[PDB]
RNA sequence: UAAUGCGAUAAUACGCAUGACGGUUCAUUUUUGCCGUGUGUGGUCACGGUAAAACUUAAGAAUCGUCCA
RNA sequence: CGUUCUUCAACCAACGGAAUAAAGCUACGCUAGGGAUAACAGGCUUAUUCGCUCACAGAGUUUUAUCGACGAGCGCGGUUGGCACCUCGAUGUUGGAUCACCGCUUCCUGUAGCUGCAAACGGUUAUAAGGGUUAGACUGUUCGUCUGAUAAUGCGGUACGUGAUCUGAGUUCAAAGCGUCGUAAGACAGUUUGGUUUCUAUCUUUGUUAGCAUAAGUAUUACGGCGUUGUGUACAGUACGAAAGGAUUGUUGCACAAUUAAC
RNA sequence: GUUUUUACUAAUUAUAAAAAAGAAAAGCUUAACUGCAAUACAAACAAUUAAAGCAGGGGCAUUGUCGGCAAUAAUGCAUUGAAGAAAUA
RNA sequence: CCAAAGGCAAAGCAAACGGCAGCUGUAACUCUAACGGCUCUAAGGUAGCAAAAUUCCAUGGCAUUUAAAUGAUGUCCCGCAUGAAUGGUAUAACAACUUCUUAACUGUCUCUAUUCUGGAUUAGGCGAACUUUAAAUGCUUGUGCAGAUGCAGGCUAGCUAACAAGGGACGAAGAGAC
RNA sequence: UAAUGUGCACCAAACAACCAGGAGGUGGGCUUGGAAGCAGCCAUCCUUUGAAGAAAGCGUAAUAGCUCUGCUUUUUGUGUAACAUUACACUACACGCAGAAAAUAAAAGCCGAAGCUCGCUUGUUCAGUUAAAUAU
RNA sequence: UAAGUCAGACGCAAAGCUACAAGGUUUCGCGUCAAAAGGAAAAAAGUCCGCCAGCGAGGCUAAGGUACAUAAA
RNA sequence: AAUAAAUAAGUUUAAUACCUUUUGCAGCAUGGACCAGCGAUUAAAUGCCGGUAAUUAGCAAAGUUAAACUAACGAAAAAUA
């Protein structure tokens, strides 16, 4: 009756594969991994029952998983994972349906890779086989992530982009505007297609409803509709200039200041739009990228917003502008914790944007090295420090460019700044 | 004991621990296996390779129209569909079915492993590299009815379920690899006209 | 195996169970070598186990 | 390993621990003179097969005869042995009877049939161990208990064996 | 545990008095046998138990005897 | 008149106790079921029975010639038992008539030793299964007792051989008597007188014969069947032996009996 | 049932129960109660077994114990009948 | 012999239904007990007959009958468990009753043979029945729901029937009566 | 019983066999009609010493005699109810027999299932979070 | 599942009863059969190996085998 | 148990019907000669437990039948004033 003497012990920690009857729940897993580690492992077991339909998820998934890690260069293992899902979609090349097609390019786009030119050519030829017999059964999303997926990837093939826009022309009176906010990016971006009927026929669909569009694509769709319509032979830039005009406070920070520069660009900037700017860029200065905070700079400039007592932009940006070139943000948050040994990822900004920032705060007006504590003071002193870390990048045209903007400011001694 | 009734003694004894696991606190909080458990491998070796083999079969062209075929002094031995058939040219086999290819199609198969003439012999460890032949596919047949039945003496247990198998037939038209011996060669067309659809 | 010798139930032909042949004992050397081996193997792992044991990977425990 | 539950390993109530007769190997006591039971018995008080100890030695003689296998022996077998070694060695003889049957057998007359109780005293018997020595013999030469030693193994179902003292 | 223990008036103020010899009662698991479970052509197998039964040499403790070598 | 609480009692001892109570016969019997279950035969078991070996104590008294034991082991499946495995939509009882096949643990007819073997008549062991193994009085018998002869009148297996070949005296249906038991119906497991025994052979086995299938005659050899028996007498009152008594031996001679073959 | 004393430590159908325990001796007593009860042992069910604790009235002590007896056997459902008391009609 | 338990009747009735003992001592040597003692009951079986149509030991002992007698007749006798109108003992005649013996006769038998009539058997005509899961259906040992034409080993080689016998097909007939 | 092996014991002669004596006190004492070595008891001592027991056995009414424990040459592994292993025997397939053959493999290897495996066939088990244009 | 089942059998290992018998009987531990085809031992319910969705002239093994019957030294 | 799987067509190998009833049946246990036709959990009322719907049900026609429901502890404070 009794056998074995004791309480059970723990059971045996055993490897085991996925089986026939879980096939069903890989969608299920491919949602629930919470790191790259977890879904490299996921894929690993269920390798003998994998289908197009879990290789275009997986890479989608690499985008979710990649956004927990913003600021930060891309992870090694994102990185290796992202090499083995290329082998499988190249072998499955030629499988995969219009909706799977586009999840995988606007995944494998996030993470900034570079898909081969090869297997790009045999992904756009699945996409309008047929004569885009498919293509009017891709629904709206469908559509968005194919034009901005391919667009991304630097996709340079007139014959593609001229059938799908043959295919996509007689839909877009239906589709929402975020979606065609999409299409006129891509055609503003593309060349070939500057003055082509289906440029025309975005700009036509899209005036009628524009009370639905988001910031970020309201935005979008008014750098687009200048550069391709100067003039305004469809009433659609006056429109966006009224929109922008009513709801000036509610859209965010980013955005404003994109749409601010829009505007001096049309030359319909007014000194009082330059004054009701400015407040609200002081107060949010430390919610916009490097990218916005050069945007910023150039469109109080343009639109001639002078330096005031009460709110000093000039000096917030400086400063703000000094920060982000350091990346002192982490190590202020260390030395609170108390552990200064903290690992700090960090995306360097390009040469080419120091560049023109220095030049755009030369063109300021302010000094920064004559006065002991001068508005630009602190931005010069950050530069200083960062290129002797790269002298390596430094070129003589470089120099030259930094040293034209170095003699505007009125630092020409050859000697670091005072901070 | 005696009585066949189940025992709730575990019951009783988890209504127990539970209640004073709700209502006491523990004193520890932590627990070093947890601590230090790392993450989750697939195998604690490397992984074992995959021997290559060449392709099984691949399709190259269609055939035209009404063809002969004459003998020749040659023979091969091949793998296909899961067995070794030795084969010359005007030969007909049978295989099971054999998916994505169609009838008046040509096929290349490449898993060669012997070839033999009058004169010399080439023997392949497994398989000889360079070597082909090529054939026709004739018919996709469903074979002669198959009963089957069971039967248990006494227990009222009686079961049929006749059922027709899947096969594939094809001719073979010519082995490459090994050169006829000494006046043995055919001097005259052989074989059909091939249209080559197939180009990598 | 049946060792009895009486009854009308022939488990044995007439004279019991019949000696081993030279074969069969080959046999059962080699079925006790085996069990010999497995035993000497755990002895070789219990005097080389690391101090942090090793997790492996289980899709049903994943999910769950 | 033990059969036994956790609760038992520590509140059992077998305090006072025996070990069973059929296991035991504590030397069986000399034979004493107390009148025969009639108390039947079971069957495996008449059998037990445990070797003796590793000590034992002969204790009052200088040759004696041990069994090299267990039996069980009826009375009728004692007395045709004592006769047949008294006979043998002489009447100027010390001997020592170590065995005694004592065990009642039960059995039932022909014509009836299973059941309706169990049946009447028979005979009694003994049970023998292995390596146990059976009789012993002084005053003696080595060459006559030889002879005794020949003389009963023909009369006996167990191999038999020589033991002297050194 | 000498604020001990024992006593024949036995009560405890008095009697014997903690050493030394002799005889009794209580470590390489002492290591062999034996037993239990699993496996088994009935043993060229494995592990455990004996503070249940037989079996070794000590060292110490508790009385007891004693003009003491 | 009804309800609740506090309590008890009777038969339930076949003691989970209820249809209030409450014994028998059937051989004049009937129906529904079981080889789940007995009687005959088979099977398993071998206590018992029987046989052999060891044991050589004890009788005989030199001999283990012959008889023979305590005790132990092994074998047989024929004695008395145990079990309930096959058959209850059926496996005909005891003995005999008729006709058989086999084993050897040998009664006679053989062969070779020992002997408390002079001869004759015996005793015992080893080996040998071809032939033989009688006619009657009593009894339903098997068995048993007895009578006149005989070389001798062996044992066992075969569904304790044999009823689709015969017999029916016993046993075991319906009638009746006596004795004993029961108040009685009745019972005996005691005894006595009487009391129905069916079947045209389809398959297999066996004895004969014809037709059909490779012309007829003579046919060595091979293969198969059968089984070469028994008593008396003469060779001799010789060998042997005090006497009495009384032989051995034979491809023997003669007469007779059984069996077989014909006439 | 409960208190006190000590030259005692037994016996049962059977039994290695028990020393702050029992037996005997001396004194007072009726808890061999009324109304309830957490949680367990066992067990097909019916029933059967142990029991902390709460309220009332008591006994011996003077703040402890008593809901019969060292423990393990001395028994019988429902129905029907009968008695004491109480509530209706 | 009418006690007990019943029935009937005039408080009595047995040719109404029924019953009818045991222990122990004793005569010349022995044996036996004519003859004593005790207990109990309603009464304690009298005459007659008796190895029976009644007897367990049993085929009792003796005589006759035969060469040979579990037989028959006679006889001895407390007879497991005989017995007097559920009658006891005898009895001339009578009996398709049961038992034993004598004379004669015979195929009942030693021991069978021949033959007549009818059937069988051969030929023409006429024309049933029991039975049938399917069959192209050998022996022997082994095996097994424990006795095999059909399973395993060792054997078996012209073909289909007729006339004849009755070992097996746990042969056929009737849902075993014991 | 047989066969093999181990343990133990013994070319200073083990084992088998031929060649000579087995004496005297002594025929010990006793019993006895006889006893010397053998009907039966006590005793089992002494000497010669080349051996010898107050003769082991067969017998003689006692005798005598043979040969036996022990003796010199001569030629000459043995013994062992001690142990272990293997294989046999102690008497009926009572219809009729387990094939043929057989004085050498637990070997590198190989055979062997509806088990495992390879090829083919049938049934069963929705989400969309990114914006990376340097335009005046 | 308010279903069916309440006739069990044998092998190895123990104990009671029988005669330390029975293919006997009563309990108990494991396994197989019942309700289980396939392979090995002669046929082979209970022993040894091993659990059949279907087809195929592919391959490796288990128990057991490797001069003939009969695949392999 | 008269078939199966194969074959060079000569042959070779595998192979003891079915039902019922049983611990176990090729069974020497039960039933059937063969063919055609007929031959056995059906209907009503009520109750219980699942599934699918209506969103109370039936009459009547501004009013009546049937069912169902009907007090348990009024327990929260989340104000960067
Ligand atoms: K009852
Ligand atoms: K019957
Ligand atoms: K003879
Ligand atoms: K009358
Ligand atoms: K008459
Ligand atoms: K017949
Ligand atoms: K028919
Ligand atoms: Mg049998
Ligand atoms: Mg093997
Ligand atoms: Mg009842
Ligand atoms: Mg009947
Ligand atoms: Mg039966
Ligand atoms: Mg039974
Ligand atoms: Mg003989
Ligand atoms: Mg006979
Ligand atoms: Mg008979
Ligand atoms: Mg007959
Ligand atoms: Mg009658
Ligand atoms: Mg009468
Ligand atoms: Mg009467
Ligand atoms: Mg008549
Ligand atoms: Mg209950
Ligand atoms: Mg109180
Ligand atoms: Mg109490
Ligand atoms: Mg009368
Ligand atoms: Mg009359
Ligand atoms: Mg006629
Ligand atoms: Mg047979
Ligand atoms: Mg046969
Ligand atoms: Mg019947
Ligand atoms: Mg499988
Ligand atoms: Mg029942
Ligand atoms: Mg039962
Ligand atoms: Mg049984
Ligand atoms: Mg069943
Ligand atoms: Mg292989
Ligand atoms: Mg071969
Ligand atoms: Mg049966
Ligand atoms: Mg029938």
């Amino acid at each position: 009756t009794i056998f074995n003497t004791g309480v059970p012990g723990p059971r045996p920690e055993v490897a085991q594969k996925l089986s026939t009857e879980y096939q069903g729940h890989i969608l299920r897993m491919i949602s629930l991994a919470e790191s790259a580690s977890e879904l490299d492992e996921v894929l690993w077991s269920s390798k003998k029952h994998l289908r197009p339909v879990h290789i275009a998820r997986s890479c989608l998934k690499l985008e979710y998983l990649r956004t927990k890690e913003k600021g930060r260069e891309v992870s090694e293992p994102i990185k290796n994972l992202a090499s083995e899902l290329e082998n499988y979609v190249e072998l499955y090349s030629t499988k995969f349906t219009i909706g799977q097609v586009s999840q995988l390019v606007r995944g494998l786009s996030s993470i900034r890779r570079n898909i081969q030119p090869d297997l790009l050519l045999k992904l756009a030829a699945v996409v309008v086989a047929d004569d885009g017999r498919q293509v009017q059964l891709a629904n709206e999303m469908d559509c968005r992530d194919l034009f901005f997926g391919f667009f991304s990837q630097g996709f340079d093939n007139e014959l593609f982009w001229k059938r799908l826009s043959e295919s996509v022309l007689p839909r877009l009176p239906y589709f929402n505007a975020d979606v065609v906010s999409t299409v006129l990016r891509v055609v503003s971006g593309l060349r070939f297609l500057h003055n082509t009927e289906f440029a025309h026929a975005t700009m036509t669909a899209l005036v009628p409803k524009v009370g639905d569009l988001s910031p970020a694509r309201l935005a979008d769709a008014f750098f687009s509709a200048s550069l391709l319509d100067p003039t305004d032979v469809s009433g659609l830039n006056a429109k966006l200039e009224e929109r922008f005009l009513r709801e000036f406070t509610s859209f965010p920070i980013k955005d404003t200041v994109t749409m601010f520069q829009t505007v001096t660009v049309r030359r319909h900037s007014t000194p009082e739009l330059a004054a009701q700017v400015a407040p609200l860029v002081a107060a949010q200065a430390h919610q916009l990228p490097v990218r916005h905070l050069r945007r910023a700079l150039e469109g109080m400039v343009t639109a001639g917003w002078k330096d005031t007592a009460e709110i000093p932009l000039y000096a917030i940006l400086a400063k703000q502008a000094a920060r982000l070139v350091l990346g002192k943000q982490s190590a202020a948050t260390s030395a609170i914790l108390g552990k200064h040994v903290d690992n700090q990822g960090y995306q360097r900004t390009p040469v080419q944007l120091l560049r023109q920032l220095a030049r755009i705060f030369a063109n300021t007006g302010l000094k920064a090295g004559p006065g002991a504590n001068q508005p630009l003071a602190p931005y010069f002193a950050a530069l200083q420090r960062e290129l002797e870390g790269r002298l390596a990048e430094l070129d003589e045209q470089v120099t030259d460019d930094f040293a034209e903007s170095f003699k505007k400011v009125g630092i020409a001694e050859g000697a670091r700044v005072q901070i | 004991v005696r009585t066949k009734l189940p025992s709730k003694r575990p019951f009783l004894q988890t209504a127990s621990h539970l209640a004073v696991n709700s209502l006491v606190p523990s004193v520890r909080t932590n627990r070093w296996a947890d601590l230090i458990k790392g993450p989750a491998v697939r195998s604690c070796i490397p992984e074992i390779p995959e021997v290559p083999k060449p392709s099984e079969y691949t399709t190259i062209g269609t055939i035209e129209g009404p063809y002969t075929l004459n003998l020749e002094r040659v023979f091969g031995v091949v793998e296909l569909a899961g067995s070794q058939y030795k084969v010359t040219p005007d030969d007909v086999i049978f295989t099971n079915l054999l998916h994505g290819i169609e009838v008046n199609e040509v096929v290349m198969l490449e898993r060669v492993m012997l070839l033999g003439s009058r004169s010399n012999t080439i023997i392949g460890r497994p398989y000889i590299p360079g070597a082909c032949v090529l054939a026709a596919v004739e018919e996709h047949f469903l074979d002669g009815t198959v009963h089957v039945f069971k039967r248990k003496k006494r227990k009222r247990y009686r079961r049929y379920k006749p059922t027709r198998p899947m096969m594939t037939t094809l001719r073979i038209l010519k082995v490459l690899g090994i050169d006829p011996a000494p006046g043995d060669e055919l001097g005259i067309p052989s074989g059909p006209v091939i249209k080559i659809t197939n180009t990598e | 195996v049946v060792f009895k010798t009486t009854g009308g139930k022939a488990w044995n032909p007439p004279g019991g169970l019949k000696p081993l042949t030279n074969t069969q004992k080959r046999s059962r050397k080699e079925n006790l070598q085996i069990l010999l081996r497995n035993l000497s193997v755990l002895k070789l792992a219990a005097e080389n186990q690391p101090e942090v044991t090793v997790n492996l990977f289980s899709p049903l425990k994943f999910m769950h | 390993f033990r059969r036994r539950t956790w609760p038992a390993v520590c509140g059992s109530l077998h305090i006072w621990k025996k070990m069973p007769w059929r296991i035991d190997q504590a030397p069986p006591p000399m034979p004493d003179s107390k009148p025969l039971t009639r108390l039947r018995a079971k069957r495996y008080e008449g059998i037990k097969k445990v070797v003796m100890p590793n000590s034992t030695q002969l204790q009052f003689g200088l040759y004696g005869i041990r069994s090299m296998e267990s039996a069980r022996l009826k009375d009728n077998t004692l007395e045709a042995i004592r006769r047949t070694i008294r006979r043998k060695i002489k009447k100027t003889g010390r001997l020592w009877i170590m065995i005694r049957a004592t065990v009642p057998m039960t059995k039932k007359p022909l014509g009836i049939r299973m059941g309706k109780g169990k049946g009447s005293i028979d005979h009694y018997v003994t049970p023998i161990r292995p390596g146990q020595i059976l009789y012993e013999f002084d005053r003696i030469s080595r060459p006559i208990a030889l002879q005794a030693l020949r003389a009963i193994q023909p009369k006996l179902p167990c191999r038999l064996g020589l033991v002297e003292w050194s």
